[PDB]
């Protein structure tokens, strides 16, 4: 049942530039270890932007150039959750972040709002 | 609250929201 597949993102919020955030994508209805998964972001008006991917099994991880060295994607196979560690946050990182899974049949979460402000 | 054992159709548990 495709219905049983669920992705729920949390961790978003307000944070100052240079700060850090940990996003969680909690998955149910399927095992995260066996399914490549992706983080996307979407700012209003601008087009959707792929952020990172974690391949099933040991296939590794990949990152968009804008985030290389700043973000880390990881996976907890037991808890069936995928994380996005966000460090050295800039204002251009403001967007809705959501996770997705699936080839041919794609599923996605609603997203979690991340706002990065500049400070003194 | 991290996932918990949720009863599936097959009478077994799978990760789900708590």
């Amino acid at each position: 049942s495709s219905s049983q597949v669920q992705l729920v993102e949390s961790g978003g919020g307000l944070v100052q530039a240079g700060g850090s955030l940990r996003l969680s994508c909690a998955a149910s209805g399927f095992p995260v270890y066996w399914n490549s998964m992706y983080w996307y972001r979407q700012a209003p008006g601008k087009e959707r932007e792929w952020v990172a991917a974690i391949t099933s099994q040991g296939g590794g991880t990949e990152y968009a150039d804008s985030v290389k060295g700043r973000f880390t994607i990881s996976r907890d196979n037991a808890k069936n959750t995928v994380y996005l560690q966000m460090n050295s946050l800039k204002p251009e990182d403001t967007a809705v972040y959501y996770c997705t899974v699936g080839v041919g049949v794609s599923y996605r979460g609603q997203g979690t709002q991340v706002t990065v402000s500049a400070g003194r | 609250c991290g996932p918990i054992p949720v009863l599936d159709e097959n009478g077994l548990f799978a990760p789900g929201p708590c």
